[PDB]
RNA sequence: GUUUGACCUCAAAUCAGGUAGGAGUACCCGCUGAACUUAAGCAUAUCAAUAAGCGGAGGAAAAGAAACCAACCGGGAUUGCCUUAGUAACGGCGAGUGAAGCGGCAAAAGCUCAAAUUUGAAAUCUGGUACCUUCGGUGCCCGAGUUGUAAUUUGGAGAGGG
RNA sequence: GUUCUUUGUAAAGUGCCUUCGAAGAGUCGAGUUGUUUGGGAAUGCAGCUCUAAGUGGGUGGUUCCAUCUAAAGCUAA
């Protein structure tokens, strides 16, 4: 009545087809296959925590963290240094104000360390 | 210690003491040459937080550029200091230009201080702080603006305010500039 | 025919030049001649003849050189590696795995742990 | 005549540190310590030569053929590095500071002075970084410093520290005023 | 091409490598406890539900004993030097156990050292002796 | 002492040992930079922060562990893809230009210096040189170096004692 | 897996008590001409004038509050 058109600029020479995109998806797996070849009996990903997404759209929602904390993590009994050994992602930038993300938080930790197996030195 | 009076002394560049050091020495680096090497850093201090080492395989030159640029306002819109490091960088060109700072001004020319490595120095190849810069990916940092200066100059930054150059504006620009079109039309 | 590289190994300096001197006396006869002729066969096999011992002379020399440089700093640029120039600079294997002092303090002390996730 | 480049820089640089109006802080270097005190000062502070890189690998190599096979108090040595001096200084573990009046950057020992007459520290700009380095197995010391002593050289350090204030503190206490280099 | 056109026509050769098999079948190298027990027509995350272990801690975008006793089985399952020891030696055959007197002695606690440090170390020395 | 000797700065040497240039250039990082065109004729504008020119790298480059985003019940390096979205904003408010946070997903990883004395000891390093188990190690020597090489410390603090 | 070496009052880590404890200047900023951006908030940058502070300083949000630590450097996918 409206419509725009951004074919004003030599547009034909940056036109990316994405063709490879079953090509692309066997390359990922084919590398998840290679590091779980290569790090054996580890999952594949480290531990991460549980977060409340921001804004006021979102704050409905629980999502994936980037890391933990040094609280969350000294809470659960263990050290950053020692926790990333294990394979727990920890983030010293995150602060720590919500006590139901915290104790979640904290759980997922501590039924984490029931669960593994730590192999020795030796 | 003994740096945190110097920083604190530079700090006063106007101050009487420092008025007069920069007297001197404006007029004893246009008696040599334009690019000619340093014997030891002027400012030992600002070398030292700029990365300098007082060991065999680092370098002090010093370099010269003339200021300013509407015939002359036709503007030439890169910085005085990536002129001034690019020239030491093909002079000594087996050398790794790894920072450069002010040392002395003028109406004509402004002074700096380059600090280069020596990456083929065998003080420098081991040290496994420094010998990062052996690496072949830092061939010329100071030609394509990896140095401290040339990162201001590109506009490389965090944030709002640096959203047309975070990525590099010629990337950015050719990233969303392109028709993406899928297998499955979306 | 011709001669053989491994028959030639086992001969001295002085009988491998006496040798070479014979056979280019011998390929300059030829070649008076192959003037005459419209095709000569042995021609061939003498070129090649010459070609093999200058092999084994300079096999020889190159040997001893690598002998009196055994195990020491600098060495001939002919009797270095080759490899390419990109090679020839890049960090050795010393340079490259030497850590700081500091990250081996750190990886005594908290080394990746080898871990699964079920029992 | 004609001379080179570099040899006409270093006498106009000469000229030059003599013809202009110097800031204060500098030109109270060149006031500096005379003949008899420097002198009596290194006599002082040769007996404190810090033991030499080949004196102390013997030593060390004495103490691994003895001490392997088949008690001694700390010793005394000048202190000589300017961020250990400026440590020493501050700390008031100094009881002679010996100041260099020729540095290659002039800047780098400007406050140095001043500070000491801050902490009450008894220092004495002395002449040549050079003259320096020789009592202390370096090329170029820029500062050397005293802190303990044996008690043999304590009485003899504690009148050079009456002399050096009587001296130099004394006679140069219009040094901190006057701008220096009105030479006509 | 320009220099494709001549090395398929030249007489040096191509460098050929079929490398392309390798890509989808890597062998498990870490764990000879797994490096047995996987079955290699059987995917990656398969070969993981089949052993127990967890593939992946967080939950997966799309639609999804035997062995781990065995490694359960396998993870169930500093000496003093000659001058330290004959320093040790010295201190209890002046002192015995007085650790105030121990300490404040300047002839054989050189370094000067607390308490705590004397009576683990005689203890460690007590230990691999009588 | 009208002598001798420290340094400082500046040189030279077919000195010992090294290193830089040129090629290729699809992609990548910079510098430099138009016009035809399109807008009503048209100094803005548009094509376009494009082409051409010049420099500089690698298998990727660049970016990157906040002087970040937000306004939440807060997230948490970068990069990339879907989404935001032709949205916010810009523009003779004309032709036209035109993001980002959030959410989903791919992939994920963290660190290091300078600035506070090793001062009961420059603990550091390069070269030469003789051996050895030689991408190196060890011995001795010349040096670099206190105008600061090592160890400790980097905000997630950290350090000295008990 | 097997095997040879490990050392020296050597190098760490955890928790508590006790005593201390710095953080990148011709740079931020301000003005200014020019370039540049979607960036009207003046978006970035460059030149030139002038040029800071440490219960600092920057960036946002309706009396204040929140969140970062600049002007140094490395790093796969």
């Amino acid at each position: 009545p409206i419509l725009k058109n951004h074919f004003r600029k030599h547009w034909q020479e940056r036109v990316k087809v994405h063709f490879d995109q079953a090509g692309k998806k066997v390359s990922r797996r084919n590398a998840r296959a290679t590091r779980a070849a290569k790090i054996a009996p580890r999952p594949l990903d480290l531990l991460r925590p549980v977060v409340r997404a921001p804004t006021v759209k979102y704050n409905r929602k629980v999502r994936a963290g980037r890391g933990f904390t040094l609280a969350e993590v000294k809470a659960a009994g263990l050290t950053a240094a020692y926790a990333r050994t294990i394979g727990i992602a920890v983030d010293h930038r995150r602060q720590n104000r919500n006590q139901e993300i915290f104790d979640a938080n904290v759980q997922r930790l501590k039924e984490y360390q029931s669960k593994i197996i730590v192999f020795p030195r030796n | 210690g003994a740096y945190k009076y110097l920083e604190e002394l530079q700090r006063k560049k106007q101050s009487d003491v420092l008025r007069f050091l920069q007297r001197v020495r404006v007029w004893e680096y246009r008696q040599k040459n334009v690019i000619h090497r340093a014997a030891r850093p002027t400012r030992p201090d600002k070398a030292r937080r700029l990365g300098y080492k007082a060991k065999q395989g680092f370098v002090i030159y010093r370099v010269r550029v003339r200021r300013g640029n509407g015939v002359n306002e036709l503007k030439y819109q890169r910085s005085l200091r990536a002129t001034a490091e690019e020239r030491v960088g093909r002079r000594a060109a087996n050398l790794r230009v790894l920072n450069s700072y002010w040392v002395n001004q003028d109406s004509t020319y402004k002074y700096f201080e380059v600090i280069l490595v020596d990456p083929q120095h065998k003080a420098i190849r081991r040290d496994a702080r420094y010998n990062w810069i052996c690496d072949p990916v830092h061939k010329h940092r100071e030609a394509r603006g990896l140095t401290a200066t040339g990162k201001k100059s590109r506009g490389i930054n965090k944030g709002h305010k640096f959203n047309n150059t975070k990525a590099g504006r010629r990337k950015t620009w050719k990233r969303q500039n392109t028709l993406s079109l899928w297998r499955y039309r979306k | 025919a011709g001669v053989k590289a491994y028959e030639l190994r086992t001969k001295s300096k002085e009988q491998l030049a006496s040798q070479l001197v014979d056979l280019k006396k011998e390929l300059a006869e030829l070649k008076v001649q192959k003037l005459s002729r419209p095709s000569l066969p042995k021609i061939k096999t003498v070129r090649k003849s010459i070609a093999c011992v200058l092999t084994v002379i300079n096999e020889q020399q190159r040997e001893a050189v690598r002998q009196l440089y055994k195990g020491k700093k600098y060495q001939p640029k002919d009797l270095r590696a080759k490899k390419t120039r990109a090679l020839r600079r890049a960090l050795t294997k010393f340079e490259a795995s030497q850590v700081t002092e500091k990250q081996r303090k750190k990886q005594i002390a908290f080394p990746q742990r080898k871990y699964a996730i079920k029992a | 005549v004609k001379w080179p480049e570099y040899v006409r820089v270093q006498r106009q640089k000469k000229i030059l540190s003599i013809r202009l109006k110097v800031p204060p802080t500098i030109a109270q270097f060149q006031y500096t310590l005379d003949r008899n005190t420097a002198a009596e000062t290194f006599k002082l502070f040769n007996k404190y030569r810090p033991e030499t890189a080949a004196e102390k690998k013997e030593r060390l190599t004495k103490e691994a053929a003895a001490v392997a096979e088949g008690a001694s108090p700390k010793p005394y040595a000048v202190k000589y590095g300017l961020n250990h001096v400026v440590a020493l200084i501050e700390n008031k573990k100094a009881k002679l500071v010996l100041i260099a009046n020729d540095v290659d950057p002039i800047e780098l020992v400007v406050f140095l002075p001043a500070l000491c007459k801050k902490m009450g520290v008894p220092y004495a700009i002395v002449k040549g970084k050079a003259r320096l380095g020789t009592l202390v197995n370096q090329k170029t010391s820029a500062v050397a410093a005293l802190t303990e002593v044996r008690a043999e050289d304590e009485a003899a350090l504690a009148k050079l520290v009456s002399t050096i204030d009587a001296n130099f503190a004394d006679k140069y206490d219009e040094v901190k005023k006057h701008w220096g280099g009105g030479i006509l | 091409s320009v220099r494709k056109r001549k090395m398929n026509r030249s007489s040096v050769g191509k460098a050929t490598r079929r490398n392309k098999d390798k890509q989808r079948k890597i062998n498990i190298q870490s764990n000879p406890i797994i490096a047995a027990n996987w079955d290699y027509s059987l995917t990656m995350a398969q070969n993981y539900k089949k052993l127990g272990l967890r593939a992946k801690l967080q939950t997966p975008a799309g639609g999804k004993e035997t062995e781990v006793v065995k490694k359960l089985e396998e993870l169930a399952s500093r000496s003093q030097s000659e001058r330290e020891e004959e320093w040790l030696e010295k201190l209890y055959k002046k002192h015995g156990d007085d650790y105030k007197k121990m300490f404040f002695d300047k002839k054989l606690n050189i370094y000067q050292q607390s308490e705590g440090d004397l009576k683990r170390r005689l203890l460690r020395w007590k230990k691999r002796n009588g």
